[PDB]
């Protein structure tokens, strides 16, 4: 009795044949979480890669279509939109390394919540620890002690795979790889095998975050298809 | 400041407060009632017969 | 109605120590996360330490660390914060709070600005 | 005086509280002993609906129980045939982020809202064939998280601002602002006689709010953890609400107290979505254990199971004349059964 | 002696391809049957195991057909020949598909994204079309070129090269698809947590596991590697080579549908619903 059905199975191949389109889009693309807090600096990494190539920002790297979304006028309960980034290819946590005040407590505090969570223990964490320069110069000024905040920092040294970039005082290097470290023991403490942090040393005059993050995502989709072969 | 919250926050509970409430044997009756009323119209208690099953 | 009550707060010199007790009604205790956060005078909510839910896994914030110790009853429903050598910048509300999930390792918005499930808090001055 | 106030209001709980136990002199456990257990309802899956990318976050079922409008995270709003599996629509959201749809009663038009705050309300009975959106209702400051027509030229919207919101279409602008809540409110249902609806949020609590007049009318709580689901009792004096406790709890709105649990020892993941039968007889649950439950509202049992998703279940609805049950879970499928 | 020795090559040649058989039978009704392993990556390895069992099906007719037809005419009567040609079809669809395998691992290592579609489309012609374009030619010039003899002596040496050619130019490329492949685990692993020595452990069981999928043992140590032909090293070679090509298939079919972990979670949630409805 095709009268009308055959309008509606003609309807729905035009449908199937624009979703089949669309779906040649969407995964060929990576979406990113940006997260962070206030006088993190994350506007300004926002600006740097829209410059050059909740809000969205589009960039493209070596022909990588890259989608970045900044949470933007929602509360400070983030237990709940959280679920809805279940299926990012990254999360790019943003901290201020010199908002030591005592602002790294925190900042500690929620990348422990964010890998803990049970709804993004497979989603990796690139780690951007922002504003390198103003840390440099805390450490350099001496007004500021990193151990008044961090006791165990009085008997910490630096790692033998450091690679400090010439002409830095040993003391900036230590109090960096300390803060590195200090995010990397929550990375290691639990979530083995799934995901994993690639830390960073970032700063606003900065210009190679887009390559940080498009090589951190190419890792990324690497281990995942090694995984997928039981190879890994 | 906070006052005006609190305010707010006394003042619908005293509303709330006074009301005719009733007792929950009542309601658990009324509950009964509904659920035994509607039985033969729920097809999922009884299943429908397949001839006149849309889903088939 | 999940409720949290603290007491034991008041004023206490330099070098002393305080006992914060917090009560807990209207939910079970042991399937979830204690945990103990402050307010001090520069506004801003800081997470001072926290506790599992059987309680062997208990972590501290590098200030108070050697100086606080916690812990929890299941069997009174109630949570404990020993405070030792008290210093002037211990000043703070202290609020007894615990993030939702039950039987979660994460710990969400402990430390927000309207969290529903904290308590009203006690004073501790020095 | 915020501390004298602050007595006041404890020992006008305390007062509620103890007016809510002397209301209660019996309970349901021997109330409906006496009533036979329904046995076990084996449900099968009849269509399995696939053509979404990412998953599925909320779903709404139509007034002829013919037609359904599915929300995926992808950025598709896709409007299915669910006697034929046969998509009637398929519209593109300018924000990829959707956390809820509703289907207007008379059919003609679709709402969606999500993390970009705005309600997106499309009018599908257009001139020309083609969907387009016709209306952009704004003004909450946090995620829209559940939205419902009330009628043609209304809507009601809780959002993650703490409040929920009764608009006007065509003007555009909110009429009515319901407020009280402390948390997200996640989840509305609207009541039948559409004249009060309730509200639960992320406080472990849920409100009872007349629409007309726009307050507080009466809350609800007993829960222990946020609230994400509830929907109205078909004979409109009843509602039953899921949480992240893993327990479902039916409460009475003339009794004003907690009137049954649905719970088990084995489950502790939290509710995602709740739905009742035709006859109220049957509650259905959708977990985050990946499966359904559904049990028997009068005797709080599992009187079935729900098996077939490969991810948690986000969206459950059933149909006006109850002869489906369709589920929504995150591997991007959507299942009807009966 | 040679005749127990041959007993037993022939006897161990056969146990291989009957449970390659069973084994990449099972296989495939396990991939197709579940409606939730469809990823474009099981439908290769779909694609590879039905060329399995094509080139076991082929061995077995050429081999008990043609026996019990020859020992209880058939040289000439034009059947042979074209049995002969479609068991080379089905050994060069074989390797062309376990070229496949590693030209698609390598895609997905190296190439950002492609087009699930037309890329599959020509996954799937590689496989089974390129075969084709040097097994008819094969076989006109045997014909035009060469006697009938039911096409089993190899005479000249040139008429043979175009039906070899391709197969080691497709074993060529799958040995430097898992060098790549072998380097880009090292350098995951050396940069990982700083594991342990397991990083040699974790190596050797990764190179294992891609050895049968690649089909990477010819290069290893059939006509390259010092193994070689001797007095008594020939009858050595011959038995390992026969005994791996047997067991290639066995080794794929257990390696990636029976320890896969996907397969095993899917075993476990349909025992769990079997539980629940029952």
């Amino acid at each position: 009795q095709r009268n009308e059905e055959k309008a509606q199975r003609e309807a729905n191949k035009k449908i199937e044949k624009q979703l089949q389109k669309d779906k040649q889009v969407y995964r060929a693309t990576h979406r990113l979480l940006l997260l962070g807090a206030g006088e993190s600096g994350k506007n300004t990494i926002v600006k740097q890669m829209r410059i050059l190539h909740i809000f969205e920002t589009k960039f493209q790297v070596d022909k990588v279509n890259f989608h970045m979304f900044d949470v933007g006028a929602q509360r400070d309960e983030r237990r709940k939109w959280i679920q809805c980034f279940n299926d990012v290819t990254a999360i790019i946590f943003v901290v201020a390394s010199s908002s030591y005040t005592n602002r790294l407590q925190a900042a500690l505090k929620l990348f422990d919540s964010i890998w803990n969570n049970k709804w993004l223990r497979d989603t990796s964490v690139i780690l951007f620890l922002n504003k390198q320069d103003l840390l440099a110069e805390k450490v350099l000024a001496g007004k500021s002690k990193i151990e008044d905040y961090f006791p165990e920092f009085a008997r910490y040294t630096t790692p033998e795979d450091a690679t400090p970039e010439p002409g830095e005082d040993p003391r900036v290097t230590r109090a960096k790889y300390f803060i590195r470290d200090e995010f990397l023991r929550i990375s290691t403490a639990s979530g083995d095998g799934r995901h994993y942090c690639y830390p960073h040393f970032t700063c606003a005059v900065d210009t190679e975050n887009i390559r940080r993050v498009f090589n951190d995502c190419r890792d990324i989709i690497q281990r995942m298809h090694l995984r997928q072969y039981e190879l890994l | 400041a906070s006052i005006a919250q609190a305010r707010k926050l006394v003042e619908q509970l005293k509303m709330e407060a006074n009301i005719d409430r009733i007792k929950v044997s009542k309601a658990a009756a009324d509950l009964m009632a509904y659920c035994e009323a509607h039985a033969k119209e729920d097809p999922l208690l009884t299943p429908v017969p397949a001839s006149e099953n849309p889903f088939r | 109605q999940v409720q949290l009550q603290e007491s034991g707060g008041g004023l206490v010199q330099p070098g002393g120590s305080l006992r914060l007790s917090c009560a807990a009604s209207g939910f079970t205790f042991s399937n979830y996360k204690m945990n103990w956060v402050r307010q001090a005078p520069g506004k801003g909510l800081e997470w001072v330490s926290d506790i599992s839910q059987s309680g062997a896994s208990i972590s501290y914030t590098g200030s108070v660390k050697g100086r606080f110790t916690i812990s929890r009853d299941n069997a009174k429903n109630t949570l404990y914060l020993q405070m030792n050598s008290l210093k002037p910048e211990d000043t703070a509300v202290y609020y007894c709070a615990r993030c939702p999930a039950p039987f979660t390792r994460d710990c969400f918005d402990v430390t927000s600005t309207t969290y529903a499930y904290r308590g009203q808090g006690t004073q501790v001055t020095v | 005086e915020l501390d004298q106030l602050r007595q006041e209001a404890e020992q006008l709980k305390n007062q509620i509280r103890d007016a809510r136990k002397a209301c209660a002199d019996a309970t349901l456990s021997q109330i409906t002993n006496n009533i036979d257990p329904v046995g076990r309802i084996q449900m099968r899956t009849r269509r399995t609906l696939r053509g979404h990318l990412a998953k599925i976050y909320a779903m709404h079922w139509g007034t002829d129980s013919r037609l359904l409008v599915s929300a995926s995270q992808d950025g598709k709003l896709i409007i299915w045939d669910s006697y034929t599996t046969n998509k009637v629509h398929a519209i593109p959201l300018r924000s990829s982020w959707v956390m809820t749809c509703a289907y207007a009663p008379s059919g003609n038009y679709v709402a969606c809202g999500g993390l970009d705050n705005i309600c997106s309300i499309y009018n599908l009975k257009t001139r020309e064939g083609n969907v387009r959106v016709s209306r952009e209702l704004a003004g909450h400051t946090g995620y829209l998280s559940c939205c419902r027509f009330l009628d043609d030229n209304q809507i009601v919207t809780s959002s993650g601002d703490t409040t929920c919101a009764l608009w006007d279409i065509e003007t555009g602008q909110q009429t009515t602002t319901f407020t009280g809540h402390t948390g997200d409110v996640m989840s509305l249902s609207l009541a039948p006689d559409t004249r009060l609806f309730v509200s639960g949020a992320c406080d472990a609590s849920a409100k009872l709010w007349d629409v007309r007049e726009g307050m507080c009318r009466q809350t609800f709580t007993g829960h222990e953890s946020d609230i994400n689901a509830i929907c109205f009792f078909p004979n409109g004096n009843a509602f039953a609400t899921g949480s992240d406790d893993a327990t479902c709890r039916l409460f009475d709105l003339r009794a004003d107290q907690e009137l049954m649990t649905y719970s088990h020892d084995n489950i502790i993941c939290g509710i995602t979505s709740v739905s009742f039968s035709k006859s109220g007889r049957l509650l259905l649950a959708g977990y985050d254990d990946f499966n359904c439950n559904v049990w028997d509202a009068l005797k709080a049992d599992r009187a079935g199971v729900l098996a077939g998703h490969d991810n948690r279940v986000s969206c459950l609805g059933v149909t006006d004349d109850g002869m489906a049950v369709a589920t929504g879970s995150w591997d991007s499928f959507l299942k009807i059964w009966n | 002696s040679p005749e127990e020795q041959l007993l037993f090559l022939y006897i161990i040649y056969t146990v291989g391809y009957a449970l390659s058989f069973s084994a990449l039978v099972i296989a495939s009704a396990i991939l197709l049957g579940f409606r939730h392993l469809h990823c474009t990556r099981n439908y290769i390895h779909l694609n590879l195991f039905a060329s399995f069992i094509l080139r076991a099906l082929s061995v077995f007719i050429k081999d008990a057909a043609l026996k019990w037809m020859y020992s209880t005419s058939y040289q000439d009567s034009l059947s042979c020949r074209l049995v002969f040609l479609l068991m080379q079809y089905c050994v060069a669809a074989n390797y062309y598909w376990l070229l496949v395998e590693g030209v698609y691992l390598y895609t997905l290592l190296a190439f950002s994204v492609l087009s699930e579609q037309w890329i599959f489309r020509l996954y799937v012609s590689i496989g089974w079309g390129v075969p084709l374009l040097f097994v008819v030619p094969w076989g006109i010039v045997k014909y035009l070129y060469e006697d009938e003899g039911c096409w089993t002596r190899n005479s000249n040496m040139n008429y043979w090269l175009i039906i070899r050619l391709p197969i080691l130019f497709a074993i060529g490329v799958n040995f430097l698809i898992f060098v790549r492949v072998i380097c880009i685990v090292v350098s995951k692993l050396k940069a990982n947590l700083m594991c342990k020595t397991d990083i040699k452990c974790r190596l050797a069981k990764s190179t294992l596991t891609l050895i049968p999928l690649l089909g990477t043992h010819e290069v290893i140590f059939a006509f390259v590697m010092d193994e070689h032909a001797r007095g008594t090293l020939r009858f050595i070679k011959l038995f390992t080579e026969l005994s791996f090509t047997s067991f290639q298939g066995l080794m794929v079919a257990i390696l990636y549908c029976f320890v896969n972990n996907e397969v095993q979670l899917e075993f476990r949630k349909s025992w769990e619903r079997w539980r629940l409805e029952h």
